[PDB]
């Protein structure tokens, strides 16, 4: 978890521009509503976790 | 994402409107002119590996300060994010073109879009020349009007569509500063 | 929302990919039937007090168990909200007609249905049967066009389907 | 779907995974998004919580 | 970057454990032949404007096309500015002798090349060719110690390899 | 991420210049000090669990206020967080040593080091005295003077070392503050 | 394992990458102090019976307390079985001078050793102390040379080190 | 994972063989041709571009049976996974030259490869060519017979490394047949 | 011989009939095996020095015996004459593995060798521990191809059924 905030600048800049690559595309299309909450929140939709792996 | 169709709709609903036709007939005009539409996205999206490069290449023949080593922008990483970054805002805005509204643009890419630059080191006044040398070969390309090339078209009036570009590139450029 | 712009630009930044012509292509059905689409839309506009009126006592003629106290339709004031409560559903069918998939109807009036009514001991039989009233309610050389009718009457029994 | 197709899915998927190590060391880094372990080595006990996971 | 730097102190990390005796045994391998590493690099920072016009016209006596107006050599300008491509290019090369990895060359000189040139409409199989005349153009016991070319070559070999 | 063979080719990257002859007989001394450099680093790495049990034992005797209950280092997970902080800045000035230069400690560790110990509540000056006791037994190790550890060696000079050594625990010392 | 051999061909396999110069590099020290490491091997294997015993009840002179019944040390069984576990561990540390690195100590010797002891009520802490007995039991110019010793001590502390 | 440094201890470990001089002096050869072993092996990965282009090349000279379309190995994606499998069979005996021992070959390799391919539809008999063009290239490469290309070298007898490379290539031939 | 080829042929000349597809099935079905066998059928002929010295001293290490008098190793050259029955029991295992049948041995090795050795009063179970080293040393995907030392064990075998 310390990692995450540890390692770079423009890494971690690359993944909120990321986090939207995996949520908006195939995990809620037709919700605007879940659309922008990533746009507006990555971080919180990186979590998501959606790949049902049992975990 | 959301259209010129849907912008209708959006403002309509807030108001619980039922959509009749005291704004139909702005829709009607927009369905008048898909083929228009049509007949400019198919000339943007043909030379677009060339925009991208005339662009990138007419940005630093003003400016030879970014290829002096100890600058943002000199190797070809960068120069490969700088044409990565080049042509995805140019894929973005070919995507409005298509919808007649910018709502696809605002989400995907100018949420935060400036601040992950500074926090990259990017030279901001770089970008909004490189993006006006993209405004300035597009208005060319939708029209008939560049250097050689000519794509064959049925004529008539394409400004309407070239005010809707001239009104896209500034909303990234408002973004991006 | 839901349209053929939110398929073919969102597949091709899906991709990671230009607007080839896969994605032009799939707007020209648009225009050779928007015309189709849309003389529909002003029949449910010009009868948007008309045909409310006729559907919620030809539900409450199915459904007449509602008047006794302690259920969904204990009083007219369960009625003055309950022809508000067709009707903005029938605001939803006449805007999919103008964006042409179901864009207003899942993202603001199908998703989580299945989590509201019976909460509030609505009953969801009597929803898809005041629609399934309205979805044969149609003529079609005669209210519209032969054009019109099968855009209309595929959104209104896809609402008890969308139901299921 | 078969004995051979069984065998043969296991070493692409790990060809899979090494194409996708190859692109987390596309520039030859160990990159510190990938961990698993601790400050204290552990690692042989996070392969028994990896082998646990290859096993449930 | 990218070095045994990258690797050990990388993976332990990666395997959040110490930098325990298989880290401290791959940096020794730098200490015994740094000194073979470090005299080609002032090889080509004492022929930093020897080689660099002498692989120009070579590359422009195979690739003599470029000169029609249109392309990518059609005026001096184009070539003012062609003899600091392959500088620049021999810059990261000469880096990649001190750091003992190709460091310098992937993530500033090599990764994205292959989106760039023939964009910009520059000829790539003029690019390897430039640098494949002066891949061979060594000799090993003469210009340099025989223990200095082997670090030399490999890297300039690698730079049409990682173009592949 | 870069050595101290390392440090001048990347000032020579921001003037476009390449390493000549006059700027590399420190490091024509820095290859001759190949195995002097090589009879430091077992000294440190051979008693690697002394130094972080010198270190946190010298801590708790100058201060018993982590000590006492509530504090921040009482407890037995707590006492056995420290021991992971307690290595981990010996962990890297082992790799400032082995690659000659604390580039290799600039990022990995010291990027917000100092902001999470405000985050997780732990007293910076209890930190900054203890890699005090660090560098006291580093320089004693790499030179002859320990009280009773005694390697074999070559004689000579590694005050150039101790020099060296002595800039690292500083700015790890300066970062987390 | 663990060697120089699972560093190199390892992280080239790791970016997908030949065998350069980096990893050529890397074995060349082991090429000029494989005469400085093996002759400490047969310094132990000459001992591989004559420093057992005197490990054993130096470590039982000051942990003397296992001779009653209830712990690790209740009768001549265990002590038989108790020379067998120094031995063991004093089986690794010679093939640790030959591969290089700690290669048979970690995958076999070393890994979950904290899972096993006081779970079987053996005294962890007389294994490190009869091991630190033979750490500082060396005489770097008279039992072995002076290039041996250095790679035999460093491998004894690290297994204080590893067991920490 | 495994060499000549650990093959002469699996089988010593195996019968817990306190390794003394009697096969010492078999590794005192792999000491003491250790650069004529590091000679033959950068001869190999500075031509390997060459022999990607010779080999299939040669092996569509061969056989024009493939390149038909509805044979295996015809199209363009097609042909790209043909230089993608080719090339990194060279990568792994060139690790296998290395180690003095083709065990890092045997287990990130030859594990299943053979029944894979048919699992997709490879035909085995055409990468039994190609392996040995590229068994007969690299025999000519690591010494003085190539056509036009010589490096400066040497000179004396290296047949013990040329024995070692064709009993590798056939260990990858025998893998796939 | 009893070749993979040879059994069809008298096969034909037994009906008076001619090779049809089932007569040519099993050319097929060597050459689909012969991939990997001729490797071991190479490595009898390249690892035949050092298994000289372990499989000819194979037998005794077992059979201590063969130095009393009256046996095979009360004179030199009589040492000698049970070592060729190892030089030339693996220079025929050597031929065998490329013949497909027991070719050499129902010619020359078997041909009469029950009534044989027991009037020159060899004992034939001590000529089983000259194979029985080359049974349990075999390490498949280590020595040769995997499929490879399957087979090499079958004729390796058999000839254990002819002995005893
Ligand atoms: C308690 C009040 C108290 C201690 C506990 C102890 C801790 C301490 N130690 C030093 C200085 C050194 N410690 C060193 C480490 C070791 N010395 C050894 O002999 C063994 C080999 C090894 C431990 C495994 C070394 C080398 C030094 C340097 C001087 C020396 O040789 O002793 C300090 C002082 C720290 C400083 O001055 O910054 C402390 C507090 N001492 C206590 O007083
Ligand atoms: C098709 C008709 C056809 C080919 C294509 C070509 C391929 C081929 N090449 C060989 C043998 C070699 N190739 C070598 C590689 C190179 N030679 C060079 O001069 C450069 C340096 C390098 C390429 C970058 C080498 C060294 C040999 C060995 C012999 C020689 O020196 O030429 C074969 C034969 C393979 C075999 O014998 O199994 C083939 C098919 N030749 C064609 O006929
Ligand atoms: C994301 C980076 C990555 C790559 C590339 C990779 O292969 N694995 C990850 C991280 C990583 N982890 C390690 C090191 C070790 N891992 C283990 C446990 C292994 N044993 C197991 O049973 C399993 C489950 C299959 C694993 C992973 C051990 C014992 C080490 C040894 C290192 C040490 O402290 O001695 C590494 C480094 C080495 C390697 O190449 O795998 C990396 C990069
Ligand atoms: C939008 C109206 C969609 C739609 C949404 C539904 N999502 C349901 C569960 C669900 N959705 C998401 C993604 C989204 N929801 C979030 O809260 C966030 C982040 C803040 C995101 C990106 C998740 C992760 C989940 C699971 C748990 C949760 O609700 O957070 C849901 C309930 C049924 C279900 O479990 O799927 C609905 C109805 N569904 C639609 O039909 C339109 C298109
Ligand atoms: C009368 C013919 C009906 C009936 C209607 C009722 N609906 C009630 C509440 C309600 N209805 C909806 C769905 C509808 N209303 C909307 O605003 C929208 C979308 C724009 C839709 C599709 C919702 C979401 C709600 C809850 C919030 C609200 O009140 O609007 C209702 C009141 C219930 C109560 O307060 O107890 C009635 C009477 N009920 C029936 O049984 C017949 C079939
Ligand atoms: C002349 C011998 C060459 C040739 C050279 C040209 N390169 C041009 C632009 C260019 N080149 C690179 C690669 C190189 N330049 C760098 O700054 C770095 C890294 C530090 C490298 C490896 C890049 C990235 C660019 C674009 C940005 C820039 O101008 O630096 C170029 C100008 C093209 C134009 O403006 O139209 C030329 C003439 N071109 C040739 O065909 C021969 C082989
Ligand atoms: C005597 C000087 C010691 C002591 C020794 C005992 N060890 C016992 C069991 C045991 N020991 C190990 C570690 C060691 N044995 C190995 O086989 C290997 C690796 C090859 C190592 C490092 C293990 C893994 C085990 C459990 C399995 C086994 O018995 O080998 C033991 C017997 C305990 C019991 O049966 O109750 C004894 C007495 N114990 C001491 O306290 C002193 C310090
Ligand atoms: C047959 C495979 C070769 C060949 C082998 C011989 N090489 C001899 C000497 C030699 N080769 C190199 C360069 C090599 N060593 C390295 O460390 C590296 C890079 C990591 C490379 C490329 C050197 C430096 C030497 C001299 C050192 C030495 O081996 O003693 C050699 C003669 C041995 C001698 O001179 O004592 C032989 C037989 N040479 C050939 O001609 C073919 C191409
Ligand atoms: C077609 C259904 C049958 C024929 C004649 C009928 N015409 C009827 C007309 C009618 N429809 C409505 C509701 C209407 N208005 C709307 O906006 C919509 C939906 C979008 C609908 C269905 C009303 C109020 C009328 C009466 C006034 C008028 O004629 O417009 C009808 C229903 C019964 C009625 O009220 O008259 C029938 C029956 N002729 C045929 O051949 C078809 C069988
Ligand atoms: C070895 C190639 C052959 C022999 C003689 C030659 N010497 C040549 C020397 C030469 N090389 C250069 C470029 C040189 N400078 C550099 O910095 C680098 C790369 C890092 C290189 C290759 C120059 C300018 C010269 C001339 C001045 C000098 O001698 O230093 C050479 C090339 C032709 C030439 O210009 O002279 C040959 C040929 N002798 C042999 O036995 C080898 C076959
Ligand atoms: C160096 C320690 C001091 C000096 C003299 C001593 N020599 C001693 C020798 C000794 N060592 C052992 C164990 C030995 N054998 C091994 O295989 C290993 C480890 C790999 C070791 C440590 C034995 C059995 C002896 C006695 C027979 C002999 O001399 O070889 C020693 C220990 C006490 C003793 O038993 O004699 C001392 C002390 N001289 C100096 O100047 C050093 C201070
Ligand atoms: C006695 C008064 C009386 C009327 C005014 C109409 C009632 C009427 N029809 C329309 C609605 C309409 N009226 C027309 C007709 C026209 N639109 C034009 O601009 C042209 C001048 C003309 C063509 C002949 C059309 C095409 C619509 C639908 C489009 C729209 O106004 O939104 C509207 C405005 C929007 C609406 O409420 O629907 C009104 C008030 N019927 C009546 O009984
Ligand atoms: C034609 C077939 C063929 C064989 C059967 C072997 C036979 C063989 N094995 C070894 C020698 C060896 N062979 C092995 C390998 C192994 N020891 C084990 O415990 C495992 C069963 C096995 C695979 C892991 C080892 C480790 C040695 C050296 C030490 C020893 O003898 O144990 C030697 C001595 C020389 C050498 O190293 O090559 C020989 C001739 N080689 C061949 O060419
Ligand atoms: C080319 C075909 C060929 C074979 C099929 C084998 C088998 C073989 N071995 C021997 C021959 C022999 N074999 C042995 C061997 C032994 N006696 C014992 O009591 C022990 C069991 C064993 C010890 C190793 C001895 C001692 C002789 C010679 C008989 C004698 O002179 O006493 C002979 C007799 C002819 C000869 O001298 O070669 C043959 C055919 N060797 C071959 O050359």
């Amino acid at each position: 978890n310390f990692r995450a905030r540890q390692m770079s600048a423009g890494a971690k800049a690359a993944a909120r521009f990321n986090a939207r690559r995996v949520a908006n595309d195939w995990h809620n299309n037709g919700c605007n509503y879940e659309e922008k909450l990533t746009s507006r929140f990555p971080a919180a939709a990186s979590s998501v976790r959606p790949t049902t792996n049992r975990y | 994402m959301l259209d010129a169709f849907s912008r209708v709709v959006v403002n309509s609903d807030a108001k619980a409107a039922y959509v009749g036709g005291s704004d139909l007939q702005a829709l009607k005009s927009f369905i008048a002119d898909g083929n228009k539409r049509l007949d400019a996205v198919n000339s943007i999206v043909s030379n677009a590996s060339c925009m991208v490069s005339d662009a990138v290449s007419g940005m630093i023949c003003e400016n030879p300060g970014l290829i002096s080593p100890g600058g943002n922008c000199y190797t070809n990483r960068r120069m490969a994010a700088c044409l990565r970054d080049g042509e995805i805002i140019l894929r973005y805005v070919s995507y409005a073109l298509l919808a007649g509204d910018a709502s696809v643009l605002e989400d995907r890419c100018l949420n935060g879009l400036k601040e992950t630059y500074i926090a990259l080191g990017v030279p901001t006044n770089s970008s909004i020349r490189a993006v006006s040398i993209m405004k300035a070969q597009a208005v060319a390309f939708i029209t008939n009007t560049a250097t050689e090339r000519k794509m064959s078209f049925a004529a008539g009036d394409c400004t309407s569509l070239a005010s809707e570009v001239a009104s896209y590139f500034d909303r990234v450029g408002a973004a991006i500063s | 929302m839901k349209s053929v712009i939110t398929t073919v630009v969102s597949a091709a930044d899906a991709a990671g990919r230009f607007p080839s012509n896969s994605d032009l292509e799939s707007i020209q059905g648009n225009i050779q039937r928007s015309a189709a689409r849309l003389e529909a839309a002003e029949k449910l506009a010009g009868n948007h007090e008309a045909v409310v009126k006729e559907a919620g006592d030809a539900c409450f003629a199915k459904y007449a168990y509602l008047k006794n106290p302690g259920e969904a339709g204990e009083n007219q004031e369960k009625i003055n909200k309950c022809y508000r409560d067709v009707d903005h559903y029938m605001r939803l069918v006449n805007y999919c007609l103008v964006v042409g998939g179901t864009g207003p109807l899942d993202e603001w009036g199908i998703a989580g249905a299945r989590e509201v009514y019976r909460t509030l001991n609505l009953p969801t039989s009597a929803y898809v049967a005041s629609i399934a009233y309205t979805r044969d309610r149609l003529c079609v050389p005669r209210d519209m066009s032969a054009q019109a009718g099968v855009e209309f009457s595929a959104y209104l029994d896809y609402l008890i389907n969308a139901l299921s | 779907l078969g004995f051979y197709g069984r065998k043969a899915d296991d070493f692409m998927a790990r060809s899979i995974a090494m194409q996708a190590k190859a692109s987390a060391a596309g520039s030859g880094v160990y990159t510190t998004q990938c961990s698993e372990g601790a400050s204290k080595g552990m690692a042989e006990n996070a392969r028994t919580a990896s082998l646990a996971k290859q096993f449930r």
